[PDB]
């Protein structure tokens, strides 16, 4: 239940991601809300997952 | 009075939001006479 | 004085502490309850009226 | 509550991604509410500990 | 009338905190030059111990709406709730923002407070935010009013953080109730007024007060 709970989580989160043709654009929502995903989840824990 | 205010705030975020475009699309300007109609209505109400 | 309209602040005479509300619990957030209960302190705050 | 939280977290994928495409419009405001409440991200999430 | 806070103000940020029983009242200072990083300065004692006021002092430069504040980047007002503020150390001309780096151990998703040398980014910007719902967003900011702080550029409180023994400030998702005491509005001209830097000149006699030069045998 843990396991799947963090695991749907971070699914949600991947799928709030911004879109790669809006990250090129450099709307400032899309960069800010990019931003604030990668300080939510350290590159770090995904590999080692 | 206090209605009045919010539609005033609105209406000037919604003028910020067209302040760069060079022109106002169809449904803006739509969207602005339904503003402005209730605006007029809440200024003949607060004058009677 | 005047109903509603007018904000009173109410003081001890003697000890001349002024009626405020207790900072809330922790855990109060679990406790999902607005109550909060009710104190008499030197400073009080600004929303004490 | 894992459980729970799975379910939650399923209806909120739908609403963020559609057709392969993430929707711009919820993404921000879900990725929004969940900081704004940190416990959602459940208890290893949480800064403090 | 109750004062109004306007842009051009000087003000200083404080938050109280509880210890050992004891309310402590804190200001958010900055160095500035060699040092970005924001602490906190004690004014509680300040009648045994004076504070260091010239480093806490702020500017309110200017106070946008959101929308206006998307604009002004894509390219006296009186305060109100749900405004973008921008804030100048009055000593160093170093605008307050929220940094990308983070020291904080105990708070991995806190970022650190620091001043930022220009004006340019979301991130020199703060959003001001009732803090009891008495006051209502959109309404004027009252001196004196509690009221929080969230950045623009990372949606995070300007957070006051007890979790090490000594306190700190940083931007986290945990908010602070902060107050923006003004020190002062708008001079006359020619008079003078607290916290001025200047010469204590002996009459017109072209005397100066000072102290012995430096490396002086009487230690200044």
């Amino acid at each position: 239940a843990i396991m799947s709970f963090y695991a749907a989580l971070i699914d949600l989160l991947g799928r709030c991601a911004p879109e790669t043709h809006l990250i090129q654009a450099g709307k400032g929502e899309a960069l800010r809300i990019r931003a604030i995903l990668r300080s939510l989840v350290p590159l770090d824990d995904l590999v080692g997952i | 009075v206090d209605y009045l205010l919010r539609l005033q705030e609105s209406i000037s975020d919604f003028y910020w939001y067209y302040s760069g475009k060079d022109v106002i699309e169809e449904q803006g300007k739509r969207n602005f006479s339904k503003a402005m109609s209730v605006a007029k209505q809440v200024f003949n109400s607060l004058t009677e | 004085i005047k109903y509603g309209e007018s904000l009173c602040f109410v003081q001890h005479v003697a000890s001349g502490l002024w009626l405020t509300y207790a900072a809330p619990d922790p855990k109060a957030l679990r406790l999902g309850v607005l109550k909060k209960k009710a104190m008499l302190h030197q400073e009080g705050h600004m929303d004490d009226a | 509550n894992p459980c729970g939280g799975e379910r939650y977290l399923d209806f909120l994928r739908f609403a963020v991604f559609v057709n392969g495409e993430s929707v711009e419009e919820n993404a921000n405001v879900v990725v929004r509410l969940l900081i704004r409440k940190p416990e959602c991200f459940g208890p290893a999430l949480r800064g403090e500990g | 009338e109750v004062q109004f806070l306007r842009t051009d103000d000087e003000v200083v940020l404080q938050c109280s905190a509880t210890v050992l029983k004891e309310q402590l009242k804190l200001c958010l200072a900055a160095e500035g030059f060699g040092n970005r990083l924001c602490f906190l300065e004690p004014t509680s004692n300040a009648q045994n111990v004076p504070p260091d006021l010239a480093i806490c002092c702020f500017i309110l430069e200017q106070s946008l709406s959101v929308r206006a504040l998307q604009e002004m980047l894509a390219n006296h007002r009186t305060l109100l709730y749900g405004h973008a503020i921008l804030l100048r150390h009055a000593h160093s001309r170093m605008y307050l923002s929220c940094l990308t780096t983070s020291r904080s151990m105990t708070d991995k998703l806190a970022f650190d407070v620091g001043l930022q040398e220009d004006a340019t980014g979301e991130a020199c910007w703060w959003t001001m935010h009732p803090a009891s719902k008495q006051r209502s967003e959109g309404e004027k900011v009252r001196v004196g009013d509690d009221l929080i702080l969230v950045s623009v550029s990372s949606e995070r409180y300007l957070h006051l953080s007890t979790a090490s023994g000594e306190l700190q400030v940083d931007a986290s998702f945990m908010q602070t109730l902060w107050n923006m005491n003004p020190i002062c509005s708008g001079c006359e001209e020619g008079f003078v007024t607290g916290g001025h830097v200047l010469r204590l000149f002996h009459g017109h006699m072209d005397e100066c007060l000072t102290i012995s030069p430096s490396d002086s045998d009487d230690q200044r």
